[PDB]
RNA sequence: AUUCGGGUCUUGUAAUUGGAAUGAGUACAAUGUAAAUACCUUAACGAGGUUGGA
């Protein structure tokens, strides 16, 4: 075993007993895991294994995400926080300094987000509809990163709307494009092109466009800067 | 070249369905006249647009056509080529369990076996419509299809 | 040619300025012409650079502009309208070898054939 | 060959004599009555075939003889049943009774000795026998099967004549009269199909009407149908179906849609309708009987103009899951097989008064 | 039933059972609630199929919640006996999953897109 | 396209299994040249071996 820093803050790689390499983050709440993930001690510091097949962010990193706008003390608005898988990893990355505002409108699932957010002062859970940022206007502040992973046909438009409410000028947006929940009929690759155009025809500056394959079928993530 | 990468595409469809030739040419031309004559909507609702309407629209089809919409069937020109392809036993008869995998299929389609609810159907490029009857028939008996009925859960598309 | 395909209806077609002029002053229905040859729904578009160039041509040759500013072609908002029509399309299709290009510029076509998976259309 | 029996209004239903006879078997799936001394034949999931004398309307069905199948009979041309018997039909000539079920065999027995005289396999690994119906005054048998086919037979040739194709799901129920034709129902295909055997043609009737659409066209002034489960022919030109949303539909061969619908015919009990699990139109008459698991047998009367039917009455001693209904006459005697389970294994939550045996009702005038 | 999130018309329900059968034959399926669960937890499943007549409802109640976290689409059928008997079993099944569609890709893609429409979307 | 980087990972058995694959002959009457009527359609009986580059 060996753990070492990567190009990105608070994000580490492991050499393993057998010779495999897996992403991990620095455990903000030591001894405690959110999903089933492996906990790993190295030189008396504990790390949480970051499975790429579950977390789209881990996926995007392993597909060569140039520069990750999520780091120490960053303020993120997380649309579609779900059960807390990925958001728990951005909590680890951001540390006590920074803040994550998790919006999620499915009660069945916010149920399990609660447990994650109790243990973690970083994360501020919100049971609300990302289509109405007015309904959480009064709890959140403006942010550096708008991380948007919501299953909705007009997902992009939702994201832009939240952006002009909460995203700082020159802030970054990681937008996950779910081809099959925008339209199962259309070609995933035609969808990626037309959604990016919505960002450009607003004023987002497309930095990088990753295809999440192996890890997520019919998915692409866009990194862009709001002006 | 585009000619080249085309001559790629075709070979892609060459078992994106199962063929071995330019039946891709067949279906192609089809798509043409389908569109073509169709696309020549033009026009209005000329009582003609009418008969032709539910007409070509009654392309549906089963295993064939679209699903539920249109009007605008040029969608087909997209599909058809890339859709009309399936449908027929040439396709939608592997996608039903019996056939172990296209090849291991056309062969029975031919080789007597594989029959559409009574009467075989050697024409190893028929067309399907109301399929639930596309069994083996067989009439010691069609072996490859009669016991390897792993299709007993062939709930596919 | 080893190029993996993933094109889906409706085809996205960038129409250049020359083609637009041409089809206008010879009365060729560009929209229907593309749906005919592509045999599927087409979204017909024109970059801002191409239509700007037309705008200059439009000072003495009225008629291309209106057709070219028609919804049928929908504007593709490029970041560099100032670049000759040719280079504009090239730099837009170089990242999106996805879009089909209809051009009368045999020079632009030649250098697009280089890029795998670029349908090319033109008027004889 | 049309409706000529108008005794609907005459029936003394309110004063019907009701009885029940327990059987030591589990889950009667079908009952078949013979009418020229009258007989009934019952089959069960327990692999038992049983013969009753029912000629004395004053006393309950008299057990005469039985034959039980079992594991001994695993092969499929053995002369015994080894998997659930799903259906039984008595031959119109009095000579034969034929059974069939999940072991993909037709077995024809002599009524004399209750012994197998011929076994005719379907020859398909999915060809479970789901329903039988003799052409009236004939030896021509029709078997609806689970592999979407209807097989025909000549019983005094002990042979298979042909196979009919059309359905896109299991053919749950089949009904026939005197003509060389039959009606079938395809369950989840939500169609009924009229097979004209000699003309080599077939009519197709479609249900499965979207409730939102139905409501939409009703506003011009209910319950989802997922399966059409039962069928009975009233004459050579009309038939009735029963669905798992409680709908009893009257159809004419001339019309594409049902000419009449009684929705949730057996009521409900957020809202769930009682399925129609049994349906028997006495041939060429204006009366038919329906059954569910709601505790009673509903007797209905068809209009003289054949454009509607109406509730004549209820036979309320019929608790349990009615799996099959037959009617014999001398005075009408309704016989119905009652089980704790649905014939085919569809799951039924709380059946009130669940029991195993034969319900009888004698109705005068 | 209450764990059922949306309404599935019988045409779709039949197109689902079909999709599953072809997937037994030509692809890879998982059958049973525990195995379906693991398929979602592992992110392998492309489509999840849940029966409507599960008898304690709560047995499959966790699936809608779980599928949404992992963004895997799910669909309903009306009979558990019918889904199991599709699956190549002679007994009932409460839920199943398609891992690789094989010769049902086209058939599945239409389902995952019809359940989008009758869910909202565009 | 590679120049080095990258991609990642079955691929060979001139290895060992599959059905009583199937073809071709044999009554087979024959829509049938009432003779073509064994050549049809059966039926079966039988029955798998261009280029460029050393």
């Amino acid at each position: 075993i060996t753990v070492k820093q990567t190009n990105m803050e608070n994000i580490y790689e492991c050499e393993f007993n057998d010779g495999s390499f897996r992403l991990c983050t620095r455990n903000l709440v030591p001894n405690f895991n959110v999903y089933g993930e492996r906990l790993i001690k190295y030189e008396g510091v504990e790390y949480r294994e970051w499975n790429a097949f579950r977390s789209k962010l881990a996926g995007a990193i392993l597909k060569g995400l140039k520069t990750n706008p999520i780091r120490k003390g960053t303020k993120v608005l997380y649309l579609g926080a779900a059960s807390g898988t990925t958001i728990s990893h951005v909590s680890d990355i951001i540390e006590l300094n920074g803040k994550a505002y998790g919006v999620e409108f499915s009660p069945r699932v916010v149920r399990e987000l609660l447990l994650v957010a109790q243990r973690r002062p970083n994360i501020f859970p919100l049971l609300a509809d990302a289509r109405f940022p007015q309904s959480y206007k009064s709890v959140v502040e403006n942010v550096d990163v708008l991380y948007v992973d919501i299953a909705q046909p007009d997902q992009t438009d939702i994201a832009i709307y939240n952006a002009k409410f909460f995203l700082k000028v020159n802030g970054d947006m990681l937008l996950v494009i779910k081809a099959r929940s925008i339209d199962v009929t259309k070609d995933p690759k035609e969808i990626y092109k037309t959604e990016v155009e919505k960002l450009e025809n607003s004023n987002f500056e497309t930095i990088q466009i990753i295809n999440l394959d192996p890890y997520d079928k019919d998915h692409a993530i866009v990194l862009s800067k709001y002006k | 070249s585009s000619r080249l990468d085309a001559e790629l595409k075709l070979a892609g469809e060459f078992g994106l369905k199962n063929k071995k030739e330019i039946y891709r040419i067949s279906f192609q031309l089809s798509k043409i006249r389908r569109a073509a004559r169709d696309l020549l909507t033009r026009d209005e609702k000329d009582p003609k647009r009418l008969f032709e309407g539910n007409a070509l629209i009654r392309r549906l089809v089963r295993v064939g056509v679209l699903s539920e919409d249109k009007k605008k069937l040029d969608y087909v020109l997209a599909l058809k080529v890339e859709d009309f392809l399936e449908r027929r036993l040439q396709t939608q008869v592997y996608k039903l369990g019996l056939a172990k995998s296209v090849h291991h299929a056309r062969v029975l389609i031919t080789q007597r076996h594989i029959a559409v609810g009574k009467q075989i159907v050697n024409i190893p490029s028929f067309m399907v419509r109301l399929d639930s009857e596309k069994h083996i028939d067989f009439a010691r008996p069609g072996r490859v299809a009669r016991r390897n009925a792993a299709r007993k859960a062939e709930a596919s598309g | 040619f080893e190029h993996n395909e993933a094109l889906v209806p409706p085809y996205n077609v960038l129409v250049d300025t020359n083609f637009l002029s041409r089809t206008v002053g010879a009365k060729l229905p560009l929209l229907e012409s593309a749906m005919d040859c592509l045999y599927a729904s087409v979204n017909i578009i024109i970059t801002s650079c191409v239509m700007a160039e037309l705008e200059k041509l439009g000072p003495r040759y009225r008629v291309a502009l209106m057709i070219a500013r028609d919804e049928r072609w929908q504007r593709l908002t490029c970041d560099h309208k100032g670049t000759y029509a040719d280079d504009c399309i090239v730099d837009r299709v170089q990242k999106h070898r996805i879009y089909i290009v209809a051009t009368n510029d045999r020079d632009l076509k030649r250098r697009i054939r280089k890029i795998p998976g670029v349908p090319i259309m033109s008027v004889q | 060959g049309r409706v000529f029996r108008y005794f609907g209004d005459k029936l003394l239903i309110s004063e019907a004599k009701q009885s029940f006879t327990r059987v030591g078997e589990n889950n009667l799936t079908c009952i078949s009555c013979f009418q020229p001394r009258l007989f009934a034949y019952t089959v069960s999931k327990d692999l038992q075939l049983t013969k009753y004398d029912i000629t004395d309307f004053s006393k309950r069905p008299k057990k005469l003889k039985y034959a039980k199948g079992g594991a001994k009979y695993i092969p499929n041309t053995t002369e015994g049943h080894y998997d659930e018997i799903l259906t039984v039909a008595a031959s119109p000539d009095g000579k034969y009774v034929v059974t069939g079920g999940r072991d993909r065999k037709l077995i024809v027995w002599s009524t004399e000795s209750l012994s197998p005289v011929k076994v005719i396999p379907t020859k398909d690994r999915r060809g479970e026998v789901l329903s039988l119906a003799f052409r009236k005054n004939s030896d021509q048998l029709y078997a609806s099967c689970a592999d979407f086919k209807i097989r025909t037979y000549s019983i005094n040739q002990f042979s298979q004549l042909e196979i009919l194709y059309g359905h896109h799901d299991i053919v749950e129920d089949i009904s026939a009269l005197a003509m060389e034709r039959c009606v079938t129902v395809g369950a989840r295909d939500r169609t009924a199909m009229l097979w004209k055997i000699p003309d080599e043609t077939r009519l197709t009737f479609r249900g499965g009407d979207e409730p939102q659409k139905l409501l939409r066209r009703w506003m011009k002034e209910f319950f989802c149908e997922g399966s059409i489960d039962v069928v009975s022919m009233v004459d050579d030109f009309h038939f009735i179906t029963g669905s798992d949303n409680g709908n009893i539909c009257l159809w004419s061969l001339a019309k594409k849609k049902p000419i009449f619908t009684e929705r949730i015919a057996h009521g409900i009990l957020l809202l769930q309708p009682f399925w129609i699990t049994s349906l028997y139109a006495i041939p060429y008459s204006n009366v038919f009987i329906s059954g569910s698991w709601s505790g009673s047998l509903k007797v209905w009367k068809i209009s003289d103009n054949l454009r509607s039917f109406e509730l004549l009455g209820e036979l309320s001693g019929a608790k349990g899951v009615v799996t099959k209904i037959q009617v014999v006459e001398s005075k009408f005697r309704i016989l119905a097989s009652i089980a704790k389970e649905h014939r085919l294994g569809r799951w039924i939550a709380n059946v009130s008064g669940a029991r195993n045996g034969i319900y009888s009702a004698v109705i005068d005038q | 039933a209450s764990y059922v999130k949306f309404e599935v018309p019988q045409d779709l329900a039949d197109k689902v059972l079909e999709a599953v059968r072809k997937a037994k034959e030509s692809g890879k399926i998982k059958k049973g609630t525990n195995e379906t669960t693991k398929a979602v937890e592992r992110g392998q499943a492309k489509l999840v199929i849940i029966a409507e007549d599960v008898q304690p409802e709560e047995i499959v109640a966790h699936l809608p919640l779980l599928c949404d976290e992992k963004k895997i689409p799910y669909v309903y059928v009306s009979s558990k006996k019918a889904l199991g008997e599709a699956c190549g079993l002679q007994v009932a099944t409460a839920s199943a999953a398609i891992l690789e569609p094989g010769e049902a890709k086209d058939l599945v893609d239409e389902i995952i897109k019809r359940v989008n429409e009758i869910k909202g979307k565009t």
